[PDB]
């Protein structure tokens, strides 16, 4: 009913500006979009689960999110997935890295804001 | 992997 959709919608908006930020902290896009397999052909042999933020927000836009944990989840699958690919000596591994820290700054605080909706 | 750049 209404009530479970306006939970749903304001519960949306807080992972969506968790998200944002995710983005905007990624300058780069490294992490935006799926990795092109045309760039890195065996990526996908190695990458069984791939995710990016692109995805993310199609997952947000659809409501596929039902708890903070599932959207975690990906977020976790992203950095995972970038030191599983790529060698420590790597761009790549070190912005996951960057990520990863920037993400455990702020997740105690969204999580809270996410469970207070249905407080 | 095989690696990106
Ligand atoms: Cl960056
Ligand atoms: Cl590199």
């Amino acid at each position: 009913g209404y009530d479970e959709i306006e939970e749903l919608k304001s519960k949306n908006e807080v992972l969506t500006n968790l998200l944002n930020k995710l983005i905007a902290f990624d300058k780069k896009r490294i992490f935006l979009y799926p990795v092109n397999v045309q760039l890195v052909p065996d990526y996908l042999n190695v990458i069984k689960e791939p995710m990016d933020f692109t995805t993310m927000k199609q997952k947000l836009q659809n409501f596929k999110y039902k708890s903070f944990q599932e959207f975690e989840k990906d977020v976790l699958l992203i950095i995972n997935n970038c030191y599983t690919y790529n060698d420590p000596s790597t761009i790549y591994y070190k912005f996951a890295e960057d990520i990863e820290t920037y993400y455990k700054k702020l997740n105690i605080k969204i999580q809270t804001k996410y469970m207070n909706i249905h407080l | 992997g095989r690696g990106k750049g």
